[PDB]
């Protein structure tokens, strides 16, 4: 094994790319896409004074990925802090469960066309991805999921604003804006139907399904 | 020994990363502000990690104006391909506010044009519809295939370029018009019907009609025939990415 | 059922008892309690100072991370 | 190219002052062999040569292309060495300080450049 | 997730608007048709006098069946959100 | 047992950086600033009062409303620990408790409910029995729930005008005109006539 | 009981840090800044002069406004600290009483009943004794409110044309031209001709 | 030549006026203004995304400049790598293709009165106007020219306007907004006889 | 009696951070952009010439109006300080007072006035002894005057068209035909035939001589 | 009743009063004063440089956090 | 073969061709994305 | 009348006056001058860096206030 | 004018930049008359007026940015 | 291979490195005959310096990588 | 902990060092009793012990009649090669902390 010095060296670098690896290969992603592009639909765009979102998504993803974590706890982190397994070892054993939840969220379109532009040979089943092909077609089926899901969520809110300027125009008051009157129902439907446990009750089935 | 000459892997790494990035600032829905510019970078990163080893290395100096020159042809490349597929949304943008106004939704702007008062709200409808169709089609892993492909078309290294061409991307604004009305085609005409319905009822006994009963029917009649009209965006959906990949295809090389 | 804030709890105990043990340890051989050596006890203080170290780096890692995290806009 | 050219003139000094130090070290080492001429090289004329035309070896067992010359002997000896120990120790001492000056230099220019693109 | 779910949605979407919006914009039109017509029977001309019952006719309206439409557009949003993680892709 | 003295500081100096996140997440802060924000989206401009001063006002708000529970905290923690009569672990359990009740007495139980179903928990019972990681997410869901709630009832007045001062512009004859540019001084006229600032001041601290 | 040095200078690094807060909830530059804001979108010009001309406007207004409770503070404060007569303390607190007089001479009773019933402050006999975090943000909500009055009513000119000109224009049976477009000159020339910029200063000037 | 890493700061500081050079010094101002009074013609300010005219007013600005482009390469790009001519000269020489086309483009009357403004008298030849007299007379000789297109285009969509309206009128009736009416006559009419290439063909003719 | 090498270059770093204070506030630029911002309102185009455009043309009118008191406080004040026969105090004493007489005399005496009074200034012997903390403030506020008096003529051609065409309308039956999209034309039309852009800046550039 | 300004001023008080009192120590001990010893003398000038650094630290801290939340959009 | 000398001048000039690049592409999308950013 | 101009170019003079007596102290010292000793010129020059770096810090403290006061929206 | 100004100024600091070099190029030949004292200050002055340069630049570049970013 | 390839080696090399200074270190404190003190030290010297050299070059990395993801996109 | 592992040797061999060190001074300072026997241990058994005391009387040289066996020339070089090595243990100790110090700095 490294010496411990290479070790120590090895952690301490590890530990920098923490954001990078709750961006690109966590649920974070699609848990934060989703907020924003609710923000931008109910027409306050300051509203949860963001840092709000990014804890509350913090804690939706750490929720979430419990399981994936657990594994790798049990899996690597046990057998290499007792001493069973060496630390170019333990990343190894760990990166397998965050691998198979990469899968089980990646679509296979972009499995294909990433496998196609590196000039990989055939791939017959999913044991013979590898990790610079899975990394890329997670992302984007996570980005496409994403973009899925809010825009699917901004059509209530647009309604309601469509409905609401054939309303105003019927009676003749051309002039009112439409916007300022839409804004307090928008608040109000998103008040009534639990605007936000079903929201996070929809995100969280969306990844355990 | 523990050499790890490092001009080579940035001169490798460096210019398909500009390449891909300025796709990746421009092209649709991988371009929309949601997304944090952390993801955009890392996504770009990954995909030059994957494409770029295959790529033979460029040796020109970051301190060059050869260097400058390359960056110019990399934004360009990016930015162009992002727009002529960005010209699809906006055809479909404009077909759905025209028949916004055409609803009569937005009556401020017959008589103060460009007055800060102004909801197309249809336009964004179908904009909307019209990215989830692209999210649905795979328009952006395509996208993403033809940046690739554009190497062995157009070479990371300076090569010469031609000109019509240009126009022809300037030339497909054309499209967004044509294709536009198209759209917009059926549904209008017969909202013109209508309108041309309230006239024979305003060549009656004067006044007392228009601004009081023509604006409730045709706002009505407006929904009920779009709201029918909306299976029929799809294969015009298709029609059109179909339209910008081949005109792009055709025009880049 | 693993935790975050349990982990963190047992690494700076573990750096809190590894610190008060190379305390303890110079304190008994300052008060010259036979069985002590010099040797050993700065061998302790050092390997002490070396795992809080290890701390303060792994502090500053995780604080910058948290902070870039909560600089992005959504 | 136009970093490297500007940095070339002190990166090679400073390369040649590398490679002076192994002659003197090896001139050090060899002290007490009988039959050892003491070698050293003219830093400016090879520095001026290896600017003109790039660094060459003879092989590459390898070696530098720098003419390896003779040190005037002082006084003589009878086993026949010509390193005279004071004349290797005041060059050891002026090359590690000219060494040092160099990578002050350049570590200033990089500074000087990385201030700039510092924005 | 196929392009005819999509399309499904989207028209029942703009039906719910249809139907929300259609009783409003009914009573609208009644409105000024009526008044127009007794304009044309009384030979009277103001373009001003149509404008005031309009709105209090489409204000009761929402006393009337406003209830009706804050829970189907609750009861379509709840559906929709409920329904969101099944038409994934 | 009791930690090093280093460490204490280590843990103390380190814990400063969830200052704001205490604030913003955990405290009457969020409830504020969005209400604060539909008020100004309600009064007809955007931003009336720069955002500098209403994020002061709420600051004020928050440890105006918080007093008790910092003094509970002070007299339960922080004063029995810098005597040196408890340690740090315990000082901090002792002193997390007022700000539990604080949050649960604010806290949906729909909210704690699905939160306890997201991370597993079963047999629950006492309200003294939620843990910090579960209680948290839920007052947050509470708090932005409850911020909607009073937004949306603040807009009405407005809206009243607006529609009321509209109509009577069209039925009287003049549709050219905006009805928002002659809207907007009589929205000042009715908040300034109320005390709108005041009155709001007290709603807000009643909602606890 | 005199600070040393060091500590001195950290005090004064760290109380220049909030010096925008003084700014804007201490001296008179919020209502300045909302009145001007109200006129600006009063005139029907969203834009026209930028935001760098009205903030320094303000800024010049409320130095020569606190001209005379910054000489207070110099004469009976700075200037003893200065001269080492006093320490920092007594210094910073002889220099608290004429802001505290002049902010108090600008807050609304029952803005701070309200914020002392809300704090749960003891009965405080006379003027004499109020802390100052229960009168900073009663004078903050006071001077909202008074800017919203004074903005309030200098809409009203602006609105009677507006009126006259829209029923001008509809009298003369003119159905679809708008009034703003008119409007807007005729605006201008009102503002003008009644000398509209230093009368709006020297009256902000005046309530003070 | 002056030091490499004075070079680098006035290269990078050169590069923060980019839009400086596209709006003042190149034609974008008179497509984008073009844009603009065209799309206000249609009656619709929102129907082509603003992102959507920027980029194309770009990509006729980039066909229009391809020759002030090539004259540039050859007289700066390549002689600075063959080291003939380098540095602030090869760089005024450059710059000469630029001003070439901004004299052809600039009124008289504009540079006349930016000279009385400067009063620099003994400016006597055309070819030796200061940059400063000429910048602000090309930008404003563009705003003119981009001002006379968009009346031009006006001029047809007006008629169609007027037209519909008079038909409206004649036919008996009164109430009928023309607006409606003649906004869908407006497009078919735009796409029939393809109005977008031959306003890019007037425009690239119109140099 | 010479600052330091350091402070002066302390302070030179400092003032250069007022720059767009300094222009906004004492020289012609606040004139110039406001009125723009005005006349692109009176076309019917808000649109009109894009912002950045009018901007830098209002910067470039400004660098010719202050072209003289540039020079006069090259040639006073930084001449003597390059060739070192000056102190940095003394080069900002005298190279202000050029400055000084161009905001003086394009300030109103009511605003002056009002600004003394307000600061309890004493009798103040002459112009020459004005403060520059009265000079500034009141100069500003001549100069918002100036620039709406000027704004207020501009719209007057725009106005006669209007009413025009509106007139012309509505004299012919055609009640419901908004005038504005058809005098948005001949609006254009009067900007191009009389030249209205070169008028406009020598009109500028003339008022404030 | 509590006072976070009052907090504030009491620690600022004790790193002043523990400053105090290192210097007058010194001073005293540079006067010949018998009865101070050079070693306290210097434990003490450290201890009071310690109180100092913390309080630079909880002012950084603090004048950070405010400027985070003072600068939200609202 | 290679030295100390070779390894980290070849290094820091590496370092610095990529800031170089890093800040003029910085430069490039900022002008872009301010033209992007207009109003027409 | 209290000014702010006033007291920083009375501070501005402050610092100049440190700077300018410890460079004259330091090349009279050079000089060979009999009455300055080194400690003393090494002490000034160590104040006068001090003060200097006070105004530098106020001066950006300053500088951050006045660019916040005036990126306002009005 | 200015743009004249500015160009003096930055010729006036390669200048600099340029003897700086020179005389360090020269005494790394072991030309005599070049003490190293000498060459080290030039080498710091050299450095204090690139840094003077740059940040003047900032400065300025920051000025044009917030006036460019005004609403007319 | 990859860049990721020659960085595990390097970090391999180096361990290796240490791991053998460190193993000859411990048989001369043994007493095991043949090992020299001369060898020992010169080998730590090497080791030392070789550590270093990966320190830095994870010090630039580090640099590298945060000024990327400081780009603007 | 790991960090112990890694630094066991060289504190067990420091501290068996030391314990020598002591050992032979003892045997000097006894030089001149009577009947007192020389002590030593071996040095490498005893660190094998350690890392996964008894002490070992000295075969004498010299027959004394008093009965003892310390001799001075032996146990002199021994204490100074004791020290030698305590020595080099101190700084093979040191640089391998200050070499896991510098990994951390930063």
């Amino acid at each position: 094994s490294w010496s411990l010095s290479v070790q120590t060296l090895v952690f301490i670098t590890s530990l920098t790319f923490l954001p990078a690896i709750l961006l690109m290969m966590t649920s974070f992603t699609r848990i934060i896409i989703v907020f924003g592009l609710l923000r931008n639909a109910l027409g306050t765009p300051s509203a949860p004074p963001n840092q709000v979102l990014l804890g509350l998504a913090l804690f939706l993803t750490f929720f979430i990925m419990s399981p994936v974590i657990d594994k790798i706890y049990v899996d690597a982190y046990q057998p290499f802090s007792e001493q069973k397994i060496s630390m170019q070892e333990a990343l190894d054993k760990g990166a397998q469960p965050l691998r198979a939840f990469m899968l089980r969220q990646t679509r296979e379109a972009d499995l294909a066309l990433f496998a196609r532009l590196a000039n990989s040979g055939p791939l017959q089943g999913p044991e013979a991805v590898p990790m610079r092909i899975l990394l890329p077609a997670y992302v984007t089926s996570e980005l496409k999921t994403a973009f899925q899901i809010g825009f699917t969520i901004f059509i209530p809110f647009l309604i309601i604003d469509l409905v609401i300027a054939s309303v105003l125009m019927a009676l003749g008051m051309m002039m009112v804006p439409p916007a300022t009157i839409a804004l307090p129902f928008k608040l109000m439907l998103f008040v009534l139907v639990d605007g936000w446990q079903l929201l996070m009750g929809s995100l969280a089935q969306s990844f355990y399904s | 020994v523990t050499s790890e000459q490092w001009l080579y892997w940035l001169h490798l790494y460096f210019w398909p990363l500009l390449r891909v990035l300025a796709l990746i600032s421009t092209a649709p829905i991988l371009s929309e502000r949601a997304i944090p510019k952390r993801v955009k970078l890392g996504l770009g990163i990954m995909i030059t990690l994957v494409i770029a080893p295959s790529l033979p290395a460029n040796d020109t100096p970051l301190f060059s104006i050869a260097a400058l020159w390359l960056a110019m042809q990399q934004i360009l490349i990016g930015i162009a391909l992002g727009f002529t597929m960005q010209f699809a949304f906006a055809a479909v943008r404009t077909a759905g506010e025209f028949i916004g106004l055409q609803m009569g939704l937005s009556f401020a702007t017959f008589v103060d044009p460009g007055s800060h008062l102004n909801m197309p709200v249809l336009a964004r409808i179908m904009d909307m519809l019209a990215m989830l169709l692209f999210l649905t089609f795979n328009g952006h892993l395509w996208l993403i295939s033809l940046l690739v492909d554009t190497f062995h078309t157009l070479p990371i290294g300076s090569n010469p370029v031609n000109s019509n061409a240009f126009m022809a991307l300037a030339r497909a604004g054309g499209l967004i018009f044509l294709n536009g009305l198209m759209l917009a085609l059926p549904v209008i005409t017969l909202l013109l019907t209508l309108n041309l319905a309230l006239g024979l009822l305003n060549r009656m006994a004067p006044q007392l009609s228009i601004f009081v009963i023509g604006f409730p029917l045709t706002l009505t009649v407006g929904i009920m025939l779009m709201a029918a009209l909306m299976p029929l965006i799809a294969p015009f959906c298709e029609h059109l990415f179909s339209e910008i990949f081949n005109l792009l295809a055709d025009i880049v090389s | 059922t693993v935790s975050f804030a349990g982990q963190l709890h047992a690494a700076l105990d573990r750096i809190s008892d590894r610190q008060a043990a190379a305390r303890v340890q110079a304190e008994k051989f300052t008060l010259g309690e036979p069985g002590i050596a010099l040797n050993d006890v700065m061998a302790d203080m050092q390997k002490a100072s070396v795992s809080m170290q290890m701390g303060i780096q792994v502090r500053n890692k995780l604080v910058a991370a948290y902070q870039e995290v909560m600089s992005m806009q959504v | 190219d136009r970093l490297d050219a500007a940095l070339r003139f002190q990166q090679e000094a400073l390369n040649l002052r590398a490679q002076r130090q192994e002659i003197l070290a090896a001139n050090i080492a060899n002290a007490d062999t009988p039959g050892y001429q003491a070698r050293d090289i003219d830093f400016a004329s090879e520095l001026k040569k290896v600017m003109v035309r790039g660094r060459e070896e003879t092989g590459g067992v390898s070696s530098p292309a720098v003419d390896l010359l003779y040190r005037v002997p002082d006084q003589p000896s009878l086993d026949g060495n010509t390193v005279d120990m004071d004349r290797e120790r005041t060059q050891f001492a002026d090359n590690s300080l000219k060494y040092q000056m160099g990578l002050t230099v350049l570590g200033s220019q990089l500074k000087g450049m990385m201030n700039v693109l510092q924005g | 997730m196929t392009p005819e779910s999509v399309m499904m949605m989207g028209t029942e979407a703009m039906k719910v608007a249809l139907a929300l919006a259609a009783p409003l914009l009914l009573v609208a039109l009644i409105t000024g048709l009526i008044i127009s017509i007794l304009q044309a029977a009384t030979q009277i001309n103001e373009m001003t006098l149509s404008f005031i019952p309009k709105i209090v006719a489409v204000f009761i309206a929402i006393i009337v069946a406003g209830p009706w439409m804050l829970n189907l557009l609750l009861d379509y949003v709840r559906t929709l959100f409920s329904n969101l993680p099944y038409i994934i892709g």
